[PDB]
């Protein structure tokens, strides 16, 4: 009677209600959680360090200044050291010499053997090395091509290498390392190009293993004349696929793992390639390397105006797995006056030399902890179920038992 | 006017109003169109189930 | 470059890049005397274009990189996010040359012919 009606005006309401959480459940909703996650161990990262001076001025041959020379603002368009040069006494003499090409045959040249060959070399500029008290050498840094020439890669992982760990905070259980950036060996600077700098000092990037170092964009610096402490923290963040979130798991182009460093690798490999018909010899990939004039001309320039202006060839998914490291960074003074003398002396340099070449790098954690930031499934199949029966039992009184009854009786 | 002028408006990446899928964009750099996840956020019509479609309606 | 112009080609023509290729007496920048055609004669105002910006402005236009962004309408092709003369110079005679590869007539009996025309 007016029962049926009460009860199918009740169900009705029950209707909509199922519907509500039915349609949120195709949502595929997320939340986001925060969690403190005690360790006894943790996978040191892997340690990528340049000089930011990229060819070493003593290795420079005439052949090299012919093909680069226009290239590192040595040279003008008419192959000629340029009237504007702002150099001493002796190394123009040095430059000047060397870039007499009178009866000169140019021989074959690739940047990428001329970064090979002129760039730093970690035998030269390791002046020491130490990880959780281990003495450590060259043989323990990967050479990695990147940006900025001739890079080094500690702790990398690579070749069937196993990652380094770390069980406590502080200096003692992370990395130490002393560097001769070697001031004398900078090539003069005598204009602006992409490939020189003005300033003295290397460039750092600290990440995980499993993605490339973008250290142009990402690295920090660390000056000469100072023992540089960077105390880090781990931070993992966790992202869901499709439905419930966007992040990418893999991808089967140019490296293992999927992470942005490897995408915009990639974007921007592809971007040179499309634009220049060659890559840059840091690039991975099949195209041939670009000339000099290419990086003078095309390469460096479309390089330059993905990094900063493009804002749409490049758009990257984001990773399902990203480490992060907080970094907090201090400094003190090398050398001491009391301890120069003894520098000076144990590397064969003047005291001055020292003082303008030196540093001394430490990177290490705060504590083992890392947080981890996840996004979890807000709503499943069982939230779902458990859900509609609790509003049955809401709006009818229904049960699991009574269902079962009104099935079997019908 | 070779291809709808709503081929040069930005997908919604990132955005989330519903399950995530598959979906493809034409990218106004590459002039060619690009894979995608569509969170169901109808902002615009530069999206396509698949890669073809997209490269016929704005490829050119 | 030339692929910049390709880009821009396929910005505002599904006309394939190698139908351009060794057309007529100058395409794609290529020297000669006489056109064979009006699409003949884009190309030969852009030769002419590079020519004056190798000898004018001393760029590399078949080296050389520059930007331009890609507009629903092709006159709205864009040049002028290049950050130096040359740059926009450059970028500018691709953009003339594409718009007026647009007016002109693809003919399919000027692309590839005997060098005895030209
Ligand atoms: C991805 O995250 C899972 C936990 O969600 C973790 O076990 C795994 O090591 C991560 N992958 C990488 C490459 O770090
Ligand atoms: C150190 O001084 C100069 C550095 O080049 C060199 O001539 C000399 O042989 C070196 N001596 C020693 C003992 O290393
Ligand atoms: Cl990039
Ligand atoms: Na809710
Ligand atoms: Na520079
Ligand atoms: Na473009």
């Amino acid at each position: 009677v007016v029962w049926a009606l009460c009860f199918m005006g009740s169900l009705a309401l029950l209707a909509l209600v199922c519907t509500n959480r039915i349609q949120y459940y195709f949502l595929y909703p997320h939340v986001t959680k925060l969690d403190e996650v005690a360790a006894t161990r943790l996978t040191f990262p892997a340690v990528t360090f340049c000089n930011l001076n990229e060819f070493r001025f003593s290795r420079v041959t005439k052949n090299d200044l012919y093909h680069a020379g226009e290239l590192l603002a040595l040279l003008n368009n008419r192959y000629e050291i340029p009237d504007t040069q702002t150099a001493d006494e002796k190394q123009l003499e040095i430059l000047q010499d060397k870039a007499n090409f009178r009866n000169f045959k140019p021989k074959p040249f690739n940047m990428l053997e001329f970064y090979d060959r002129a760039g730093h070399d970690i035998r030269e500029m390791l002046l020491s090395c130490f990880f959780r008290g281990e003495q450590c050498s060259p043989e323990d840094f990967k050479v990695v091509f990147t940006r900025y020439g001739k890079c080094y890669t500690f702790n990398a992982g690579q070749d069937g290498k196993p990652r380094l760990i770390t069980m406590k905070g502080g200096t003692g259980n992370g990395l130490e390392i002393m560097l001769d950036i070697q001031q004398d060996e900078y090539l003069p600077v005598w204009g602006e190009t992409d490939e020189t700098s003005f300033e003295a000092g290397i460039k750092v990037q600290i990440h995980s293993q499993d993605e490339p170092p973008l250290i142009d964009q990402l690295g920090f610096g660390v000056a000469p004349g100072f023992q540089t402490f960077v105390s880090c923290q781990e931070q993992r963040l966790i992202y869901l696929p499709p439905p419930w979130g966007d992040c990418k798991a893999t991808t089967g182009e140019f490296y293992d793992t999927y992470s942005i460093t490897a995408c915009r690798i990639d974007c921007e490999t592809r971007y040179l390639v499309e634009n220049c018909n060659c890559r840059m010899v840091h690039m991975p990939g099949d195209a041939p390397y670009c000339t000099p004039e290419q990086y003078k001309e095309c390469a460096d320039p479309a390089l330059d105006f993905l990094v900063e202006k493009d804002n749409e060839y490049c758009v990257c998914e984001m990773p399902c797995n990203v480490t992060r490291y907080g970094k907090e960074l201090s400094m003190v003074k090398i050398p001491s006056k009391a301890s120069a003398k003894y520098l000076a002396k144990k590397y064969n340099k003047s005291e001055q030399y020292i003082g303008e070449n030196i540093l001394v790098l430490d990177i290490f954690f705060e504590a083992l902890n890392y947080e981890t930031i996840e996004q979890k499934k807000a709503y499943e199949v069982a939230g779902l179920l458990g859900d509609i029966g609790g509003q049955m039992g809401l709006f009818i009184g229904a049960s699991i038992l009574t269902v079962l009854e009104l099935f079997d009786y019908a | 006017q070779i291809r709808p002028a709503f081929c040069y408006e930005d997908p919604p990446f990132f955005q989330k109003c519903g399950a995530f899928v598959d979906s493809y964009y034409f990218n106004r750099s590459r002039i060619t169109c690009v894979h995608f996840f569509y969170g169901q956020c109808d902002v615009n019509q530069n999206h396509f189930t698949t890669m073809s479609e997209c490269n016929r309606v704005c490829h050119g | 470059n030339l692929n910049q112009f390709r880009l821009m080609i396929k910005c505002t023509n599904d006309r394939v890049w190698a139908d351009f290729v060794d057309y007529g007496c100058y395409c794609v920048a290529r020297d000669s005397n006489t056109p064979v055609d009006d699409l003949d004669r884009c190309c030969q105002a852009q030769k002419q274009c590079y020519d004056e910006a190798v000898k004018v402005h001393g760029c590399k236009p078949l080296v050389m990189f520059y930007s331009f962004e890609c507009r629903y309408l092709a006159s709205d092709l864009d040049c002028s996010g290049n950050n130096t003369k040359c740059r926009n110079f450059v970028c500018n005679c691709d953009r003339t040359a594409t718009l007026c590869i647009l007016t002109a007539t693809y003919n399919r009996n000027n692309h590839k012919i005997d060098p005895s025309r030209c």
